[PDB]
């Protein structure tokens, strides 16, 4: 019961998803051929959440892969774990969005979604009791941000009471691969705040720093960055698939983290992370995990958490540990840093404990925090947008496919409205 | 001949219930599968277990309890454990969607489809019983389904049975350490329901139990498993007079006639002594005089409340072991000579003492060391006004700007019940301050 | 995993005093009686009915 | 049914209580484990009902070094594990640290434990407290403990076995500072005080036991023997028994003058203790010999007020009386005019016990003498001189100031010592 | 409990620490791999004073290695006992100071000190009950004398109540290896007098004198001087780490040695020290130990202790010995040398006994003395400084990096003020 479905779109989303399924299958003991090879009963206890059951006893993930070109979806099938997914769930076009949000949301993306909504509707209908959706996509691309945000709107219309997760990779100025990133990123934020219940933002800038310094490996690639995100993604739903002292599903996280409906943008991080040469000098204890958890350099976002005030924060502990240690550590950090925690809400940290740690680790921690420091990212993105739009540069592509400059101004006002509304509580006092 | 029915709702109540049922089976010699050991099947002629269990007609015994929760993880975990063969299969009611710390979810949306099934189970259990004394309900207040379903049950049971006594062993949030962030909201809402529908309430916060394990038991890293073992001993001590011969027996009905002066005032906090580990248990005598002095020690209060800040009203303290009626009288008279412990003026005599012959039992492989004597205390004092006042302050800070409200309004909750719940806590405060005033 | 065994866990418990979840403190006494058994208390000698 | 609680605070108190308790356990026949191999013990030990016993003592310190020795030595089994109170940071010779900064965070638990012990006790005679005056925590916590006890229990007798600095031999350098403050603290809070400075015992060891390199272990044995001889009347049968309360009946003429110094005899090494009979007349003169005083003080420089001598062994009462007449007839030993009768005697039948590995030789007779005399003013005068030289240019004052002590406390203690010396001088004159 | 964290900076500081940690490891029975191999039970009771936690049955020191150039630490990591230190604690720049106090304290020191402060904060938060800090550095160099004292200032700012030790190797005119030594030396003394709680000066000239005359060894190298310094440093906390007749931690030394707040500069020495050829002829007894202890040539400084009067002195005895003998020897020395001990401080010698002797000896003593004879060390430094400063020689290097004549004038004024106020008590009498 209370199972969830997975949808991934674009190149960035597909690469994130292709590694997330690798991580999950390892925990539950599923080989790439879909045959169980585990050792404990708890691995097969709650497999209904992420997997379907087919004749012959093979498990298949309930995931939908969407894109507008077969370039990336041909590689994912030709590589490892390509036989895990159902061949009929692969849906894709033939042209490609061409890094144009208007093309991926108005002209070409709207034409394709008739097919993909059918398989999603079929998947969400055959389940016993749906819990929610989760989306992986990038806000800096055409098909990822274009079709991805449109798919959220229509699914929301059919499932008003279900919850939605989005693991979004927003583009930072320091690492830029497209020249029209500020345009389509801003347009994606407009529709995202309206429909998505929970939004987690990821930065390629921050992931590089973590891999450069904490893991101390000189040559990262997109393979390693996708793995860092994958570990956190499985951590959020860890307590949904394993027993624990304190149980908290996705809905419980939403209630305890969102004070007001429009403020649902979070930052995430993982612990422990140690280099190969320094892994035998560390001792795995709760007091040392909480130090790396709250480290400002460990967050997966370019925003500095010490530049604002934490509205609320959550920690998901995995492994064997005592609740007295966990509870007393979350109290101390709040008292020592009362300046960085907003003061009209007492004890704004929620703790959950799961009894099964990840693969090969005695203990692990996933941190999800809602802080006012996230405003800086939108401010610097909007600054790039207003310089480009004041000259109407590259705007003949969007105006040439049915959308007008009225929408561009309207979207900018809402995004600027969010920051002003979000920063209000940073200086608000009781 | 005499029965009591225990109701467990919410994760906090269920996990406490698991510890309690481990102790009861061991206290009566019943194996986890429900069958008595083959070596002494016919040895236990006396039916002292009839208070909690019921003979199946041929062989095993079934507990008189039902398990309730909307989330399936905790309940189905029991069904896969070694206790799968003890409980009746269809008295473990399970749902599909959790309340998710939302009181409105567990009282209007999901809670109304399960309360129908439970009352059917309670009806069948009550008809088997013939001398029912009362109900025992365990639930954590700071939770969604714990406060939601518990409110619905007590309201439903109050009209379905009427004059039957009900006891609530609730767990209120700690003064400073907490698990959730929005529990001050639904704690007040829970307080509204159990005020006019529960005969006796017990304060069992978590900070006090942490300190007891750290100081007396000498455990630096305690967990929930250790906490629930201590609470089980309190439940066993309170009901030990219903199933064992003693010098001064006490019934379940022999509480509200002696501990409740006024109908509104029925909240109380518990205390237990001695709590000691085997490493230093045999250094001291554990005499009657010193075990009863530790009961009044503020550090051994099971709730983080300071009795020195208020006056005592009544104390029901139960002795189990080889205590002598002469010994308790000397110990009690010594207390009255003490000046720090001050009772209210309009209560000249304020001690209800019970004596039992069965010494307390300890689970093998556990923490505690078995001792000849133990005393459990239930005290009604005016100092409990602090725990409600600090909850009132926490709620007023967040509700002043309507924080987290939209999660409740969208689940069938009207805006106005937040205000009226606040007033009744304020009304409760005035009752406590006007009752301890000098005349 | 590269995890420490009991022969190192006891040494670290003696050195820094870090404990596992819900682990008692062992002071390594020497017992004449069995700690698992025995009721651990002083009992006043109770005679039979003396009033007769 | 008579008991007495002993408090050991500071390193000196702990390291003398170790010897005291090994001696008591050996004397009563209880193994270090606390078990008795198959009623007099009831004064010091409490029965647990099945097997072992527990001493009526509590250990205190802020430095966990000495306590960890006891919890790991051969006496780990004897003591209750939560009455070995240990801190985390030492006072480090700073009196204000042991009275104003970290002394207020540990004294509460000590009072709790003492209350628990006193509730169990039923015939509490009084308190024994052992401390090192010239130290930080010893003078600090001891002061706080006496201040709390004097209001908590009231009229219960408290006896302080203090150890003042020696005239010329000492270890610390700010030690004269905090001795005066502790003197103020204990003057109005201790009913009977005994002076047991280190230098005098060193002389006694070298002169009698013929050991040229003694250590603290040898010294603490003598103090334990003195304590045992003092308290043996509470737990053994004798011809004349003296309680604790018959010391606050016979030795303190006025409420202020309650300081005294002790002596012990015979103390002879085994290689030469058997060539002499050591009759009662010999031991009674060695006790009055000025070189045998346990404090570096000259009794010939002042009068005598009261003298209490405790005989243990096979002594005969008439033999003691003849010794009293001889002492009175001697001209060098002179008593004050307003005290015609000046001796209180006690006789006990228990011969002294011998600890294996010690230096003392077992003898049939032994006398412990406690004397109150005007000669004790010279130690106060010399510590006053040292303090005045120290305080002239305000050395080491900022260390105490930065811990919460007011400036005028030193002056108050100085005038207190001046008043005490004036009281001794005015009482020493004739009528 | 009452544990201390160690910080070493610069070439000289790193060289001192590399020997000090070897000595401590040998004393505590720690192999070069960090695994306990001791024989006695006492050797493990108080190891948490200096060593942290690690998985695998090993221990790791709590030391931080800091320098602006990676030359020396890359050498010490490959040397003996170089695998103990955590690689995370190795912090280095890439430029170096080049014997410039301004460069190592204003331009490059501020840039790098953030990481060292962060790691120090990590260690201090981790440790159970901090007792204090101890530093080993040289005052005649650029990176050491500047960045170490900047660290001292910040650590004193953050922990105003803890204790602090510094072991300074000040430049001596007899053996000079740099032409710009006086400038940074006086600049560092000006900062150190305000912040340090216990400072212990060392001279290379005195060490060479000792190894040439007492040890009678032909060719001393930096190894032997480092060994002497390490033994002297370990003798200070021997009684803190091990049981003894009289236990005395760092705090007890300060309150017994510092009469007035700004007089906290000591000179140290060690006994016994004998040549290899004369080892079997000497008799090791208490009187001989104290005789060599008070021998003038045994001090570790160029200042003659017979040219001034001792304020206070403290000796820490190691081994099993009678307490009466120590006291009578101290009294005998203080009586026979009453001319060299200032009169208004009666019984101005302190004694402490620890019953665990050093590995190799049956008896050993560490001497620490606060004498009015340390001023000649300051007097000779100031004479060179004023001679070079009159002509403004070599001043452009310092003044080109944010510095000017004002702080030089201020420091020389503070330098002379300490000398005058420190000499006044030599002539002050009762
Ligand atoms: N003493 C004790 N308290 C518990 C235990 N488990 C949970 N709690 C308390 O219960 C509070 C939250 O409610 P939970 O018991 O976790 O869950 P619930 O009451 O069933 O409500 P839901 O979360 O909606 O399912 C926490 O703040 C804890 O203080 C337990 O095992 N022992
Ligand atoms: N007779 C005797 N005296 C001792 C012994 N140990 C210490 N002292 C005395 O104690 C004085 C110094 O104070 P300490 O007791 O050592 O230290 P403290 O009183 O515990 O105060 P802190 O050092 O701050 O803990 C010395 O002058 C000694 O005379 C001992 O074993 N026997
Ligand atoms: N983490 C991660 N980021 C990626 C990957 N591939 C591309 N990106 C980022 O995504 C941005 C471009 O998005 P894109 O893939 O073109 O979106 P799409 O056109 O909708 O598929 C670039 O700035 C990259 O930094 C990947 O495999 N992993
Ligand atoms: N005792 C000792 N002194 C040293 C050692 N190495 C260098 N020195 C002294 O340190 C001085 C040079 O200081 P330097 O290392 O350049 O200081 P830095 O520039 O701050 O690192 C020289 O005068 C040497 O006498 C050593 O291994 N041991
Ligand atoms: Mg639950
Ligand atoms: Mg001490």
């Amino acid at each position: 019961m209370r199972e969830i479905v997975h949808i991934q779109g674009g190149q960035c989303g597909n690469q994130i998803g292709a590694k997330f399924w690798e991580v999950i299958s390892d925990e539950h003991g599923i080989d790439p051929t879909g045959t169980y090879h585990g050792d404990s009963d708890l691995q097969l206890e709650r497999i209904n959440v992420y997997y379907n059951e087919a004749t012959g006893g093979r498990y298949v993930p309930r995931a939908i892969l969407m894109d507008l070109e077969p370039g990336t979806m041909d590689s994912v099938r030709a590589g490892p774990f390509g036989q895990l997914f159902r061949p009929d769930n692969f849906v894709f076009g033939q042209t490609g969005a061409g890094n144009n949000w208007a093309k991926g949301h108005y002209t070409e993306g709207a034409e394709l979604i008739d097919s993909v909504l059918d398989v999603v509707r079929k998947e969400a209908e055959g389940c016993d009791c749906l819990q929610g959706f989760q989306i992986t996509h990038s806000l800096g691309g055409g098909t990822g941000s274009g079709m991805g945000t449109l798919l959220i709107s229509k699914v929301r219309e059919e499932y008003p009471d279900r919850i939605m997760e989005t693991f979004s990779v927003v583009p930072s100025p320091k690492v830029s691969d497209t020249v029209v990133e500020p345009y389509n990123a801003t347009l994606s934020v407009h529709q995202l705040v309206e429909n998505a219940d929970e939004c987690m933002v990821i930065d390629n800038e921050a992931l590089y720093d973590i891999c450069f310094r904490t893991l101390k490996l000189t040559t990262p690639t997109y393979g390693d960055l996708n793995h860092l995100v994958s570990a956190a993604m499985s951590g959020v739903t860890c307590c949904l698939r394993f027993p624990g002292q304190l149980n908290s599903d996705l809905r419980k996280l939403a209630v305890n983290l969102i004070p007001f409906p429009r403020l649902h943008f979070f930052m995430i991080g993982f612990a422990p992370l140690t280099s190969r040469g320094s892994q035998q000098y560390r001792a795995l204890t709760v007091p040392e995990l909480t130090q790396q958890m709250f480290d400002a350099k460990n967050m997966m976002c370019a925003a500095d958490p010490r530049h604002g005030r934490y509205l609320t924060a959550s920690a998901l502990f995995r492994g064997r540990m005592s609740t007295k240690e966990v509870d007393e550590q979350m109290l101390n950090v709040q008292n020592k840093n009362s300046s960085y925690f907003v003061e009209w809400i007492p004890n704004n940290i929620k703790s959950s404990i799961c009894d099964i740690p990840p693969k090969g680790l005695k203990m692990a921690v996933t941190f999800v925090g809602n802080s006012t420091a996230i405003q800086e990212m939108f401010k610097r993105v909007a600054e790039q947008f207003t310089a480009m739009f004041r000259r109407k540069a590259f705007l003949h592509w969007y105006t040439g496919e049915g959308m007008d400059e009225m929408e561009f101004t309207e979207a900018e006002s809402n995004m600027n409205d969010l920051v002003s509304e979000y920063q209000q509580y940073q200086d608000a006092t009781a | 001949m005499r029965e009591v029915i225990s109701i467990h709702v919410g994760q906090g109540g269920i996990q406490v219930g698991n510890a309690c049922w481990e102790l009861f089976c061991l206290e009566h010699g019943i194996q986890p599968d429900g069958q008595m050991p083959s070596d002494r099947t016919i040895g236990g002629g006396d039916d002292a277990f009839n208070t909690f269990f019921s003979e199946t007609g041929a062989g095993k015994h079934v507990p008189r309890a039902v398990f309730l929760d909307l989330e399936p993880t905790v309940i189905d975990e029991v069904r896969t454990g070694t206790y799968r063969q003890l409980f009746h299969p269809e008295q473990l009611i399970s749902g599909k969607e959790d309340a998710a710390n939302n009181f409105a979810r567990g009282h209007y949306t999901i809670g109304k489809e399960i309360v129908d099934l439970c009352l059917d189970r309670i009806r069948k259990l009550a008809d088997n019983c013939t001398g029912l004394q009362g109900f025992l309900v365990f639930n954590s207040v700071g939770g969604g389904t714990g406060s939601g379903l518990g409110s619905l049950l007590l309201e439903r049971l109050s009209v379905d049975y009427g004059k039957k006594s009900k006891l609530g062993f609730t767990i209120y949030p700690s003064p400073q350490v907490s698990t959730a962030v929005v529990e001050p909201y639904n704690s007040i809402l829970s307080t509204h329901s159990l005020l006019e529908h529960t005969d006796v309430a017990v304060m069992l916060d978590n900070e006090a139990i942490y300190d007891i394990c750290r100081r007396n038991l000498d455990i630096e890293r305690p967990t929930y498993t250790n906490l629930n073992r201590l609470i089980a001993q309190v439940i066993s001590s309170l009901t030990a007079s219903l199933r064992f011969d003693g010098a001064l027996n006490v019934d379940i009905t022999e509480f509200q006639t002696n501990l409740v002066p006024y109908p509104r005032i029925h909240f109380m906090l518990s205390s237990y002594a001695p709590i000691i580990s085997a490493e230093k248990a045999y250094h001291e005598q554990l005499s009657v005089a010193e075990i009863t002095n530790s009961a009044f020690e503020p550090a051994n209060m099971m709730a983080k409340c300071d009795p020195r800040h208020g006056k005592y009203m009544a104390c029901s303290m139960m002795y189990r072991g080889d205590v002598v009626p002469k010994d308790v009288n000397a110990s009690i008279a010594t207390i009255k000579t003490k000046r720090t412990i001050q009772f209210v003026d309009w209560c000249p005599t304020g001690f209800k003492v019970g004596i039992n012959y069965q010494p307390p039992t300890v689970v093998p492989g556990g923490d505690l060391a078995k001792v000849m004597r133990a005393v459990c205390m239930i005290s009604n004092s005016t100092a409990i006004a602090e725990v409600f006042s600090r909850l009132d302050h926490k709620f007023d800070l967040m509700y002043a700007k309507r924080a987290f409200v939209h999660w409740y309004v969208g689940e069938g909750m009207e805006e106005g019940e937040f205000s009226e719940a606040r007033e009744d806590l304020a009304a409760l405060e005035k009752d406590y301050e006007e009752v301890g005033i000098e005349t | 995993p590269a995890v420490n065994d009991q022969a190192a866990h006891d040494q670290y418990v003696r050195s820094h005093g870090n404990y596992e979840a819900g682990e008692q403190k062992n002071r390594n006494y020497n017992w004449k009686v069995d700690p698992q058994q025995h009721r651990f208390g002083k009992t006043d000698k109770i005679a039979s009915n003396e009033v007769v």
